[PDB]
């Protein structure tokens, strides 16, 4: 009735979005051959949010699984969901994306028409309902910041009036993986303040940081590095998909987040993690739980919190939870952290309930922070932009494919105007 | 601010590996299997 | 052809599976290597007799005439509330042990006919009965007796 | 809801704290895994298990390491097991300065943590010894970092007093004697034993030649459950925990009290023999049954604390009260006319499984603040100034910090604590 | 947590740290191929203080044999080692396996006090060493001449290391003649015999005993003043083919042949001897009245004999673990005044070392005195 469509692209997002159709699939308790098995009937009413019907019972996902390369689609088939997956949607390349946002985004910019386009208006139109627009691309790579950000200003030139909602995956200096990632990142964040309103940002270094810190496991692999953030994906429509006692959707997410046009960058967060040896040791309840909330170590763009004072604040909750305490210590934190919010503004905080609690817990809240700090991530891919731009290095990849160096000029110069509005506001 | 810190946290400097027989750093934490158990879907 | 025993690799659960590791022959340290700080220490939550003398002395019967000279206690003495209080049989001398004693067939029957209660044959057999069931070791007494007549 | 929190340091605190916890777990009902098939010394988790409120802090690795591995190891908070890298090598400033101050953080928060959960929170009890560089020097580290805190509050530490004749350190009075030179400003209650009492009690009441380690552990720990019974166990004449500082300190510097336990006995003699309420304190004061190596005759008793415990009538007790305190053997002190103290509750002697004592109905627990204890000062700063004159083993304690300006500071620090059972000793007119 | 880096230097101590590996081996339960045998969850607990281990259940000693080494390999226990380290450089394997370990403690060479090889590169890679890691402990273990080169090397070897132990071959034999009737003394009898005597000090740094005391502990302890640190060691249960079933085994037995004057490893004079500091390492599952009973009751028999001026005269140690084969057993170590006569016969038989050998020797005198 409000259905939520997914758009995965990439080597990025067909491996992370992989762990995102899991969670799904166990909290509607969804087979891996396309059946339902389970015996309480609350979460087949809402069934059609994310599955689609046929014929014999079986549910296949509202999904796109799109690349430049043949390479991911041979891994996500290869999981044990990929039998779940729909037949035609996986739209393939027989070339390759090959690291570079030329490609993708000019080269590949008629291809993705006949690709994306008419998938999607051959999908999203036959719904009875609609609600929005989410896509999770990987600003450093090819598909991503290639095919992906350019569909990103091409559905949102048909329908103008939903929501984008984009768990980004912004890259970090320290975790590197390629030399060139001032030249696919910077080049796509300049598009992304004009048609995504809701911009999560993701990092690769504060996601290992915290199954460092809190679940105390020494060689984390992607695998156990998805699921912090599958459990987010899934934990934000708590109230789109169950009952519960003050539902909450993606314009009432909005309204209280976005106060300016261009404010409107967030970073993640959720609450209930501790380690795999004190399992029992630690009462989950309502105080520690947003104890584990606030502070810098849980946090997962990788940032310092208490450089920059919180403009707004958001939440949501889950499980069988008393109203009181959870609308109490969110009272007590804006008053005695008076230094790190902002003034000017009355309330900064939202929270929203759901019924079910996940799978094997009890609570869960998932955290949404619009903080003026994300002007850290977005300095220092600047910072090493203009510090490489003057040899003009790497540039010889990109006069030979179809992109100026004048629109590289204009990508930074409107780089610093997003920062001179978090500076100002400060 | 700085905040507190056991020993053997965040494995960022590089260190030698062991098999969790061996009483060494970060010993105990691997050794329990994490656990999980559920019954159903409870209701509203 | 193989054992259909093949062990995880370490004490870490849910490892990938591994052999058995054979223990040689003169080589079996486990027997002989015991700890000795937490080993003498096995208390689980999951038996003796018990040593000295009671502050009432219920254990030992009470003697008949008492000596002037004794002061052990016997527990016939109650509390001050009931010296306080009495019962009307604690008024006029009868007290627990003439309520606890063991009297007779003839004893009951006389009190019967003789307290205001006119009782059938079959209901004093039947109330013999209950009041030997309600006793543990099985008599007749004062207090059994009234105590099944009143619940029955 | 008088809750204390029990920190267990160093090595000679800790197996009496593996023996402290069996205790505590037999009692109840609880099980070694800390399910009951207790709110003084126990937090309880709603899946069904309770978590004891101790943390086991030492630097020495493979103590803690046998109780993750042991039977126990479902019992505690994983992250109160707290260890650090090299042992104190019985060096103070090893123990309170080089390695010590590594690990101060990380317990500041873990006293927070525990603190922040309990309500009616009444006191500490550490267990620690007056010989180490683990286990007496850094007690004096977890001791000034609280009082700074938390302040006032009722501090009951168990510290194994170096006996006269026998031990086994060797560079122990270079800082027992600075020991002492910080818990005489924070610590209001720091109960010793010596060992060298219980080796002989064993081979006199106890039918017991060739006593282990394991058996002394078991009587410390029925002195601990002794003085805790009146928390946990609702009795006719209770005492509680702020109470102690006002009946036993008579002068801010007069604070280190003995103990005993009176009917330690075997299943063969105390079937032959009764027990009444009028022995079992006969034989508290008896010179053969003191569990610190003294001999009381030479002593003026100041303020007994007699805790009893069992099927006692309190009429019984006075009347063996009268008889005691008419003696003339044993002597007290003019300007105590008062003396004594009880303590009545309603709980047994409980008794360990696999032990050696005996089902007993009665047992009591005599905490005698006396004077005897003073000359027992008077022999640990005479072995001070023999190693200290010819400045033996001072070249590794100057190895990690320490001067020698402190070393004689303490010392007269230590003449001055012998000085001050004379003007308190010597009567007015 | 302590840790041990091991250097077989010159020929002797090569040979001995042979028989050294092959004791903590077969005392741990690892095929000498390297597969470890888990019996019992005790062995494996504390390997990380002597070892390193490799991919498929071999394990691979931190020793390093500078200087006989196809010998070795030859030898029974040869395969275990790591041939990539076989130096005959040193400054690089030394930091090699000591930057691979994470805190370090002490290090365990072998070497003699008589020749060209185990004195003055002994001294030379102990310099080397020290000026590496300032703050760890280095076990020395040493064979100096019979008094019926030294001098050369002692001093800076006394200003260094301060973990020696220096009696040696003729004590050896008469031991070997008199309290083990043992008719032909072969070299691996001694070697095995000085090599169970290094096993029996690392206990408390492999197993959790009781009173548990490590080698900075020990340091502390033993040494009262900087430059009085050589040490007289001995095993005490030691007896022949039919002696055993008329002896008996307690505390107090083993007691009376840990003191016993012909079972040290000494030539010399406990009667002419003071005692400063004795530690007495016991192994096995004893009660512990009869050990500070015996203790005392033993330094009770001897007021004058050892040392005055000193209240404790003795220590104890004991381990829940014991040798192999054996109920219990003990390890006595001594710092007396019964040592200086060997220093005396070598420096009646470079003139500024000889005058602080005098040193050395009117230090002892005047530390004796009242
Ligand atoms: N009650 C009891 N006392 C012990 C035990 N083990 C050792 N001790 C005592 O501890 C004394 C020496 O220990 P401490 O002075 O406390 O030294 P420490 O705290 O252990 O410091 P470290 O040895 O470095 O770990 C000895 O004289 C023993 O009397 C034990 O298991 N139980
Ligand atoms: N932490 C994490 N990083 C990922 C994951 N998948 C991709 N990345 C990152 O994405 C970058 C690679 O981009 P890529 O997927 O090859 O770009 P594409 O070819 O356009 O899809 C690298 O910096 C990786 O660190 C994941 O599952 N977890
Ligand atoms: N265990 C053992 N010791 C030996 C053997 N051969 C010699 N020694 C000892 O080595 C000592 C002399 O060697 P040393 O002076 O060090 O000469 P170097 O090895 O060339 O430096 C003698 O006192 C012997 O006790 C042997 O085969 N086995
Ligand atoms: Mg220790």
């Amino acid at each position: 009735m409000r259905e939520i469509v997914h758009l995965q692209a990439g080597q990025c997002g067909n491996q992370i979005g992989a762990k995102f159709w899991e969670v799904i699939s166990d909290e509607h308790g969804i087979d891996p051959t396309g059946t339902y098995h389970g015996d309480s009937d609350l979460q087949l009413e809402r069934i059609n949010v994310y599955y689609n019907e046929a014929t014999g019972g079986k549910y296949v996902p509202r999904a796109v699984l799109v690349d430049l390369e043949p390479g991911t689609m041979d891994s996500v088939r290869s999981g044990p969901f990929g039998q779940i997956f729909r037949p035609d949607n996986f739209v393939f390349g027989q070339s390759g994306a090959g690291n570079n946002w030329a490609k993708g985004h000019y080269t590949e910019g008629a291809e993705l028409v006949d690709s994306v386009l008419d998938v999607v208006r051959k999908e999203a139109e036959s719904c009875d309902c609609l609600q929005g627009f989410q896509l999770t691309h990987s600003l450093g790579g090819g598909t991503g910041s290639g095919m992906g950000t350019l569909l990103i200003s091409k559905i949102r030139e048909e329908y103008p009036d939903r929501i984008m909602n984009t768990f980004s995956v912004v890259p970090s200096p320290k975790v590197s993986d390629t030399v060139v990632e001032p030249y696919n990142a910077t080049l796509s964040v300049h598009q992304l303040v004009e048609n995504t309103d809701e911009t999560y940002c993701i990092d690769n270094e504060a996601l290992y940081d915290i199954c460092f810190r809190t679940l105390k496991l020494t060689t984390p692999t992607y695998g156990d590095l998805n699921h912090l953030v599958s459990a987010t994906m899934s934990g934000v429509t708590t109230c789109l998909r169950f009952p519960g006692q003050l539902n909450a959707d993606l314009r009432k997410l909005a309204v209280n987040m976005v106060p300016f046009p261009r404010l409107h960058f967030f970073m993640p967060g959720f609450a209930p993690l501790t380690s795999r040896g004190s399992q029992q040791y630690r009462a989950l309840t309502v105080p520690e739980l947003t104890q584990q909330m606030f502070d810098a170590k849980n946090m997962m763009a990788a940032c310092d919190p208490r450089h920059g004072r919180y403009l707004t604040v958001a939440a949501v909750f889950r499980g069988r939870m008393s109203m009181k305490e959870v609308d109490e210590q969110m009272l007590n934190v804006q008053n005695k952290n008076s230094s790190y919010f902002v003034e000017w503004i009355p309330n900064n905080v939202k929270t929203a309930v759901c019924d079910i609690p996940p799978r094997g817990l009890k609570m869960s809240a998932t955290f949404i922070g619009n903080s003026t700090a994300i002007q850290e991530l977005f300095k220092r891919i600047s910072e090493q932009f203009t510090a490489m731009f003057r040899r003009k290095a790497f540039l010889h990849w990109y006069t030979g494919e179809g992109m100026d160096e004048m629109e590289f000029t204009e990508a930074e110069s409107n780089m610093n105007d997003l920062v001179s509005e978090y500076q100002q506001y400060q | 601010a700085v905040s507190p810190q056991s020993s053997s946290t965040p494995s960022w400097k590089i260190e030698t590996k062991y098999s969790t027989r061996v009483l060494t750093g970060n010993w105990t934490e691997e050794r329990r299997k994490f656990i999980k158990a559920t019954e159903k879907t409870p209701q509203t | 052809l193989l054992k259909p025993e093949d062990i995880v690799l370490k004490e870490p659960g849910s490892s990938e599976k591994t052999l058995r590791t054979l223990l040689r022959p003169s080589d079996k340290v486990s027997n002989h290597y015991k700890t000795t700080s937490s080993e003498i220490s096995a208390v689980v939550g999951a038996c003796y007799p018990t040593y000295g003398v009671p502050t009432i002395r219920s254990d030992i019967p009470a003697p008949l005439i008492r000596r002037v000279s004794d002061r052990t206690s016997y527990g016939e003495e109650g509390n001050a509330y009931s010296l306080l209080h009495p019962t009307i049989f604690a008024q006029k001398g009868v007290f627990e042990r003439d309520f606890f004693k063991t009297r007779s067939k003839q004893e009951i029957s006389e009190i019967l006919c003789n307290i205001g209660v006119k009782l059938s044959e079959d209901e004093f057999e039947n109330v013999w009965n209950l009041a030997s069931k309600k006793h543990h070791r099985g008599e007749v007494c004062v207090e059994n007796i009234r105590s099944v007549l009143d619940e029955l | 809801m008088r809750e204390c929190i029990s920190v267990h340091v160093g090595q000679a605190g800790v197996q009496i704290g593996n023996a402290c916890w069996e205790l505590y777990c037999l009692e109840h009902g609880i099980q070694p895994d800390g399910q009951m098939p207790f709110n003084t010394f126990f937090s309880e988790t709603g899946a069904g298990k309770h978590v004891p409120r101790a943390v086991f802090v030492d630097l020495e690795p493979t103590v803690i390491d046998e109780v993750r591995t042991g039977t126990y190891r479902q019992l505690f908070h994983p992250e109160q097991l707290i260890t650090g890298k090299e042992d104190a090598a019985n060096n103070y400033a090893r123990g309170h300065y080089t390695i010590g101050k590594e690990l101060i953080d990380l317990v500041l928060d873990r006293i927070r943590k525990l603190a922040d959960q309990c309500t009616g929170l009444q006191g500490f009890l550490i267990f620690h010894s007056f010989g180490g560089g683990t286990g007496s020097g850094f007690t004096s580290l977890l001791m000034e970092r609280l009082s700074v805190d938390y302040g006032k509050k009722s501090k009951l530490e168990f510290s194994i007093y170096p006996a006269p004749q026998v031990s086994t350190a060797v560079v122990e009075p270079y800082n027992s004697i600075l020991t002492t030179h910080t818990t005489l400003e924070h610590s209001d209650c720091a109960f010793m034993v010596d060992n060298e009492a219980i080796y002989d009690i064993c081979r006199r009441n106890l039918d017991i030649e060739r006593p282990t380690y394991t058996n002394l552990n078991r009587l410390i720990g029925q002195i601990v459950s002794s003085i805790t019974a009146s928390l946990r166990f609702d009795g006719a004449l209770n005492v509680d925990l702020t109470e102690f500082q006002t009946n036993l300190v008579p002068y801010p510097r007069i604070h280190f009290p003995l103990a005993t336990y009176a009917p330690v006995i075997s299943a063969e003699k105390a079937y032959h023999e009764q027990l009444s309420v009028a022995e079992i304190t006969n034989a508290c004061f008896e010179p053969a049954n003191q569990m610190v190596k003294c001999d009381p005759r030479h002593g003026k008793y100041m303020a007994c604390c007699l805790l009893y415990r069992g099927d006692v009538v309190p009429k019984d007790v006075n009347a063996a009260i009268a008889t005691i305190k008419t003696k003339r053997t044993i002597q007290f002190v003019d300007w105590c006319p008062t003396g004594f103290k009880v303590g009545i509750n309603y709980q047994p002697p409980t008794v360990v499984p696999g032990g050696d004592l005996a089902k007993v109905q009665r047992a009591v627990c005599m905490l005698s603040n006396t004077t005897a204890i003073a000359e027992a000062w008077a022999r640990l700063d005479h072995k001070f100034d023999l190693m200290y004159a010819k400045r033996a083993f001072v070249h590794w304690y100057v190895g990690e910090g320490m001067e020698e300006g402190e070393f004689s500071e303490a010392r007269e620090d230590m003449a001055a604590l012998e000085k001050d059972y004379e003007e308190v000793g010597m009567d007015s007119v």
